[PDB]
Parts: structure tokens; sequence; C-alpha cells
């Protein structure tokens, strides 16, 4: 006929899901993102030289980035 | 060999039902879907 009547399993459930997921994942996901971009850019990640003499080293800056 | 007269009188009044349901079943009034509320 001119439209038929489509007969669907149905719409709301998988999308609400879907729209739910996506909304908590990105939820926590841009200010991480944020972050992970603004140490990468404002500080720097380091530079290497070398152990200077007499020096004792600390615990950590063993590791390049600044994050670890 | 023809029939059973029971069954043309059953078919023909489910062709009946058959009719009505899909006359029902072809949507087309107010157009139902409404979904809210160069370079």
């Amino acid at each position: 006929g001119k439209r038929l009547f489509i007969i669907k399993p149905s719409g709301f459930y998988d999308k609400r899901f879907l729209k739910l997921l996506r909304f908590y994942i990105l939820l926590t996901g841009i200010p991480v993102v944020i972050g992970i971009t603004l140490i990468n850019v404002f500080i720097g990640e380091a530079e290497l030289a070398e152990i200077p003499e007499g020096y004792v080293p600390e615990h950590w800056e063993y590791f390049k980035h600044p994050i670890s | 060999s023809g029939y059973t007269p029971d069954e043309k009188l059953r078919l023909q009044q489910l062709r009946e039902l058959r009719r009505r349901w899909l006359k029902d079943q072809e949507l087309s009034p107010r157009e139902p879907v409404l979904p809210p509320r160069t370079y």
C-alpha cells in the first residue's frame, strides 16, 4: 500500500543502554583525555642528562613520563 | 475431488479476516511518526 506498518523488535532499550554507556565512558573519558593532553603540553615530558657525581637520585624520576 | 464446502466457507471468511487485518495493517493516517512532543 501507501506506507505499510513495519514491525521491529523494539527501539527503546538498545538505544537507551547505548546512550547511557557512552554517557559514562565519556563522563570520565573527557577529563582524563584532557589531562593527558595538558600535562603533555604545558608540563614537559622529561629529559635525560645523567647521574650527577656523588648524588643520590630519588626513588621516582628514574622514569621518563611525569604521570609515571 | 473439488473441496469440502465446509472448507469453502472457512477459507472464505478467513479471507474476510485477512481483508480487515490488512486494511488495518496499512498505516498512513496523520503521518503517525511524530517523534518529539557548492565549494
